[PDB]
């Protein structure tokens, strides 16, 4: 996940190790990936 | 296609000098029916329409960093305003249009941004206001900025009399320049519409 | 690359424009969950202490990155050096509860106590800035519970599985030099 | 009998960045849902690429301007994340927390003059190897560079290339280094037409292969 | 050789709520059978839903009564598990041991008048947002509310909805909060017919989605 | 079972860890589930 | 219960050559690539076989020479990695860090005389068992030996065989051993023709089955 | 690899135990293996 490096499973259940998320998405990744690149208009290379 | 018409309810706005619409943080809204309102929330479309507010007069003497802000919601004397006084909880996003009409002979640049959880920025932090949803207004290019943002906050519904999640901010990036043929000052106005207005918890009458 | 600057549409030009070649990049170290996942000091302590991440130093690696976000979520690990037994109570508990053993209480075991704690706020996310009142300061409900011991000497916090939302300004030291901020970088002796 | 173990000397102490987890003590906590909360970012560099922040020029202005229509060096700054001019940028704010970087850094130029003002500019990347930066466009022409004029599109973006001996460069600058180690960026005005009071706003963002590595906690605390 | 291990600092101390078990010392004990012992409950909230307990009104009475047949506010109480009026209920007895809750709380009204006495009542949920609770049925009509009259069925049950900004609310109330954070419940008498000495008994139970979380041990010991 | 969160089996046999039950049922769950809901009589919604 | 372990006495201390690894603390580091970096060596003996280094003869010369054309013993040295004559060689530089060796050691002879100078040489391996080394080619002929003359090919290589009682020999030499334990190498000049000032350069390399074992750290530090 | 003798895998992931190599070869082994052996010219054994 993030800065954890044991090859072996945790001795404790996930319900104890962490809080659990419920339900009822990376905006900046999309924003960055949508950036324009290259040139606008005609090119004489 | 620099021409754009925006409709919110029975109100429209047409601009011929636009550089498009900037969507901030999302293109749709989070779920409006969560556990905190127990299914008692309702939508009020009669409030989703434009209201107006003068922000400031952009003059040549205002320098880089000069900042003007408008915390939202602001005092509203129509339907939306009535909802704030009659219901305990509300949520809505904002459709924001800011205009700065001078002429093409004026020079300079304004930064228009929507900021969540406003805090007064220090001079050094002003160099990074572009981290927030924004557009610029430069007389040589456009007279209108247009930003659309969703509702957000630690709570799914809010009590606007106690907390204003969004703040409209206009900052001078480069000072207004004038010619013999240009305008001498530019009045900056906001045309705002609340979006996806939901209310919950009807309050008693005051009489 | 030439574009319409006023629309504020992201534009990422590359060295290919003038014949160069864009390389491969490895960004694990700037991954949010990873970077926030390390212990940092809290510093202002009392025998009764409410865990508030905003008490991290504002220029510290974690404290600064945290303040560079508006909203956040995370679980927590803490390391506490204390005299006496350490008791923790969740967000919302009456301060009085800190005196009772029925609440998670860790019996002293040198040199200190390390615990994993879950997020317990009543909000879906917390904020580093809040434009309003709850009755500037932050609302009282923005916390990860409280701890108490006879004496709390040191407290370290670690954000687990962190999520950050809505970037805010993050500043480097201001430069007076007129060219570059210079400092002593580590170099071999002799 | 039971399992025999060797409690090993030199192991077991707390390390603030260790890759293990603590023992839990309060189970079964379910959180309020935060599905599709807007504005999430999972990597600092996604933000750095997408949101350019302003540079700082003499007097704390995010722009350069010139009153004369002759050719001039408008600004010169060190290609360093610790440069005076980059000191208020988000890229430098992030970079201070990493020891090394490599990759492209992008500069953005936005002209804010009136319709009746025109200009032609030049930006050059000057690598290390010369005493002082070139003071004229003519001397700088021999470097990697781009020239552009103002028009309908107000913005021009240019990539400062990573060209160095080592594969990574330090983000901080040492007291011993007098002349900058990664070179300079020089911005010139070739000439202008009636642009005496009009400015060029400069901002910076991270390029596609820009990379930061080795987290550090350097600020005085 | 044998297995090398790192005895880790910060781990191993006793935590009163830990999720592990002790080592046993006395085996093979078989218990007397208790198959189908009656009256078992496996969740406190099953009991709280099924068994309403009485509210407490001025003078320690589990009921309200009024001598006049005009419209009156009979009682007003804070929507709080720490409210004076809820202080002798089982729901509050349970709630004190948890830091947070959400969900429906049910009120029950049982009229105990004689056959010849009639009345018409109104209950309203007043959310936070007003200085003082409404003193008349007319002002309160604009809130979520129910009205009912007495007849063959002596009991009326009404759900107090969970309407709040956050997804959970605190069970305890802070010294700093002057006006109640979750609002009020107001009970009115629209009018009555010959019901001067007749009472309305009020009790409370947990609703279907009522929930308590985060166990705490707060009482002075 | 209740406030135990090890993913791994106990090192000791159950006959030692706990007492053992012999034989020869949740009343409040049934009582609660049997509760009346909704309305009694005609509705004009 | 939990797992019972026996923390064992006599185990766990740090040993400078232990076969275990430390716990890590700073993850996810990717290195600059060093694919096909030239000049790699993965075993010291690959280098020792391929690169002969010079022997050292009276006066610090890497060669022997003789002014007379009669038969003479030009040099005699101990078959020891600690021999004066081997003291500046790479083979001895490596060998000092191991306690034992076995296998072939190769000697190289390169004649550097002019075209008009000729010579005939002999090299003999004298095992232990005699008081003093033979002073003439005639007495030494009875040992393992090779004779060669100068010509178009300037270099002659000869293998000093490993012949010993034990399977390995010590690399160092003890203060108590007066006469060398592995014997001697004797280099003779059978005769020469006009080679008075011409030299024979001698170098040494490891043979195919040369082996070093048991690493040690012996130098004064 | 070199002076490590555990039969059992490391408890930590390789990404944590060591730095990781990227890409874009034993010269002395080849040099040694290429050495001439035997005799040059005619043999009368």
């Amino acid at each position: 996940s993030g800065n954890t490096g044991s090859i072996i499973n945790n001795y404790y259940m996930q319900q104890y190790q962490n809080s659990m998320d419920t339900q009822l998405n990376d905006w900046f990744s999309k924003l960055a990936s949508s950036a324009f690149s290259g040139l606008f208009g005609a090119l004489l290379a | 296609d620099r021409i754009l018409t925006t409709r919110n309810g029975h109100t429209t706005s047409t601009t011929q000098s636009s550089v498009g619409v900037t969507y901030g943080y999302s293109t749709q809204e989070d779920h409006v029916s969560g556990p905190n309102t127990s299914g008692l929330e309702t939508r009020v479309v009669q409030a989703e329409r434009f209201f107006k507010k003068h922000l400031f007069d952009w003059t040549p003497d205002k320098a880089f960093g000069h900042l003007e802000k408008l915390e939202l919601p602001t005092d509203h004397k129509g339907v939306y305003g009535f909802l704030v006084d009659s219901f305990a909880y509300m949520r809505n996003g904002w459709d924001v249009e800011v205009s700065a009409v001078g002429n093409q002979f004026n020079g300079g640049c304004l930064l228009v941004a929507m900021v969540p959880e406003w805090k007064e920025f220090t001079p050094r932090e002003k160099y990074q206001l572009t981290l927030f949803p924004h557009q610029f207004i430069s007389p040589r290019t456009n007279m209108t900025a247009h930003i659309v943002v969703p509702y957000l906050g630690v709570n799914r519904y809010d009590q606007y009399k106690k907390h204003k999640p969004w703040t409209l901010v206009v900052m001078v990036v480069s000072p207004l320049t004038t010619n013999t043929v240009s305008a001498g000052q530019i009045k900056v106005y906001a045309n705002i519409a609340p979006t996806h207005v939901h209310v919950a918890g009807e309050l008693p009458s005051k009489e | 690359t030439t574009t319409t600057g006023e629309s504020a549409d992201p534009v990422t030009t590359t060295v290919e424009n003038y014949g160069g070649e864009t390389q491969v990049q490895r960004r694990q170290h700037t991954d949010v969950t990873f970077i926030m996942d390390r212990f940092v000091k809290i510093q202002n302590l009392n025998p009764t202490h409410v865990i508030d991440l905003m008490q991290t130093h504002q220029h510290g690696l974690v404290g600064a990155l945290l303040r560079a976000a508006t909203y956040y979520f995370s679980d927590l690990e803490i390391v506490v050096r204390h005299d006496g037994n350490l008791t923790w109570v969740p967000n919302g508990a009456p301060e009085a509860a800190l005196s009772n053993t029925g609440n998670p209480t860790a019996y002293l075991k040198a040199p200190f106590t390390r615990l994993a704690l879950p997020y317990t706020a009543p909000h879906r996310v917390l904020a580093t800035v809040y434009n309003g009142t709850s009755k500037a300061q932050l609302p009282a409900s923005f916390n990860f519970g409280a701890i108490q011991a006879t004496t709390i000497h040191e407290l370290l916090v670690r954000m687990k599985r962190a999520e950050l939302y809505c970037p805010r300004p993050l500043l480097a030291v201001e430069v007076s030099s007129q060219d570059r901020h210079k400092q002593k970088i580590i170099a071999p002796a002799k | 009998g039971i399992v025999p173990v060797a409690c090993s000397d030199g192991y077991g102490g707390l390390v603030t960045t260790d890759p293990k987890t603590a023992d839990p003590v309060y189970g079964m906590v379910y959180n309020p849902p935060r599905t599709n909360y807007p504005g999430r970012f999972t990597n600092l560099l996604d933000v750095a690429e997408a949101c350019p922040t302003f540079l700082c020029f003499d007097e704390g202005k995010p722009y350069v301007v010139t009153r004369t229509d002759e050719q001039r060096l408008l600004a010169k700054f060190d290609v360093s994340l610790a440069a005076k001019h980059m000191s208020n940028t988000y890229l430098s704010g992030i970079a201070q927390y990493y020891a090394q970087y490599s990759g492209t850094i992008n500069l953005h130029f936005m002209f804010t003059g009136s319709t009746d003002s025109k200009a032609r500019y030049m930006v050059a990347y000057v690598p290390p190897g010369v005493e002082t930066p070139p003071d004229t466009p003519e001397k700088a022409a021999h470097c990697i560079h781009a020239e552009w004029d103002t028009g309908l599109n107000s913005k021009f973006t240019f990539s400062i290339p990573y060209v160095s001996a080592a594969d990574y460069a330090y983000t901080a600058s040492d007291v011993a280094e007098t002349t900058n180690v990664q070179g300079w960026v020089c911005i010139y005005q070739i000439t202008h037409g009636k642009a005496e009071q009009d400015t060029l706003v400069v901002s910076v963002s991270a390029g596609k292969d820009f990379e930061l590595r080795l987290p550090i906690d350097p600020r005085s605390q």
